[PDB]
């Protein structure tokens, strides 16, 4: 089968380990949530076609630069994080991130993936960003963010309820399979 | 790596590793604790396995088996024999502190109390100096490494023979020649990860959340250091 590569992009904390755990396990890890991720080789199977998706990570390397983009090489789609309960990560895409993975990924497919949709409706964040005068990202703002910045498409997903997360994976090898 | 080892390192976690009638005599924060201690332990030996995998299956097998410029092969597995060397050693020093925490008759039930001490050894001296260097080394020549494995892959068919070969049983399905080269530049950046939620439960021994915290900062620095040394080659 065909052999693709994801690599994962956003700031810490913005659930990128979480989400590839979840997907390559089927599940929210009951009994102990890895603190990292390895590699993973998924056997998917989308519109039809099969392909082997290769799960890259970029925790620990957010303060590196130089190290970083080792992670970069024959990307065929990315996966560029945020955090719906950290309005403040969202701000950090346009002009850390996005510029980043366009030099290193030319012409490289982005999906732009709220994490963490679940947080939305939880009463101590609403709470939380209360104090610093602010919000959860609005579905809207996601949406105005990825369209701002060129995306393929905007997804949201839930990692501790694992709600949205084989859509995105899905979605991610379609868009890799585009040439 | 060897079926002991494996074995020991088979569980998702340290409280399914052990013995549930051992993990019920110990406190929630022990357990917590000891589940990141272990898969420091467990992603170190399947480390050294890539390492392995590297000199062993691909760097003998193409010297054995294809008739390429030692050179080449050098320059597709810069330093594994030296990273192999560090690792390993890491590895044997984890592995004998947790056969020394062992209860008498038993070969899977264990608390490590200290690692701090381990941690600060491999991280500070001669030991550290080694690493930098030979992960500036590595990093430095990561990106031809992939250059030059693509470019045999294209146009050698002999190698595209040896690779199709060793690379098709499914225990090596991540690890193929450039998933080899990018865990090991990815695994220096997973020890702050690994030794920060380590740290985080280990408030019990001041002595220990010291040792840990002073582990904490020598990792930052050597990270500091390979990153500052990082000047990528070309082929
Ligand atoms: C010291 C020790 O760990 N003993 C031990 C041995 C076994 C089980 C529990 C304990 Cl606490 O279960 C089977 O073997």
């Amino acid at each position: 089968a065909i052999r693709k590569k994801l690599v994962i992009v956003g700031d810490g904390a913005c659930g990128k380990t979480c989400l590839l755990i979840v997907f390559s396990k089927d599940q929210f890890p009951e009994v102990y949530v890895p603190t990292v991720f390895e590699n993973y080789v998924a056997d998917i199977e989308v519109d039809g076609k099969q392909v082997e998706l290769a799960l890259w990570d970029t925790a620990g390397q957010e303060d590196y630069d130089r190290l970083r983009p080792l992670s970069y090489p024959d990307t065929d789609v990315i996966l560029m994080c945020f955090s719906i309960d950290s309005p403040d990560s969202l701000e950090n895409i346009p002009e850390k991130w996005t510029p980043e993975v366009k030099h290193f990924c030319p012409n490289v497919p982005i999906i732009l993936v709220g994490n963490k949709k679940d947080l939305r409706n939880d009463e101590h964040t609403r709470r939380e960003l209360a104090k610093m005068k602010q919000e959860p990202v609005k579905p809207e703002e996601g949406r105005d963010m990825a369209n701002r910045i060129g995306a393929f498409g905007y997804m949201e997903c839930s990692a501790k309820t694992k709600d949205g997360v084989r859509e995105v994976f899905e979605m991610a090898t379609r868009a890799a399979l585009q040439a | 790596s060897m079926e002991m080892d494996e074995k020991d390192f088979a569980a998702d976690s340290w409280s399914l590793a052990v013995d549930s009638s051992f993990l019920q005599q110990h406190k929630k924060e022990v357990m917590k604790q000891q589940d990141v201690i272990y898969e420091l332990i467990q992603t170190e030996l399947h480390h050294v396995r890539t390492l392995k995998i590297m000199t062993r299956l691909f760097r003998t097998g193409m010297l054995e088996e294809l008739h390429l410029e030692p050179g080449v092969v050098q320059g597709l597995f810069p330093c594994v024999d030296e990273l192999s060397d560090i690792h390993t050693r890491f590895l044997s020093q984890l592995l004998e502190r947790r056969r020394q925490a062992l209860c008498p008759g038993s070969t899977r039930n264990f608390v490590i109390h200290r690692l701090g001490d381990l941690l600060i050894s491999q991280f500070s001296g001669p030991s550290a100096e080694q690493m930098c260097k030979t992960y500036s080394e590595f990093c430095s020549r990561h990106s031809k490494a992939l250059k030059l494995y693509k470019e045999l892959y294209a146009r050698d068919k002999r190698f595209q023979q040896f690779i199709r070969k060793v690379t098709r049983p499914a225990v090596l399905k991540r690890h193929g020649v450039q998933e080899c080269i990018l865990l090991v530049t990815q695994r220096i950046t997973k020890y702050p990860l690994l030794i920060s939620r380590i740290l985080q439960h280990s408030h019990g021994i001041e002595e220990e959340r010291q040792d840990l915290t002073t582990a904490l900062g020598l990792v930052k620095e050597l990270l500091s250091n390979v990153d500052e040394g990082i000047y990528q080659l070309e082929k």
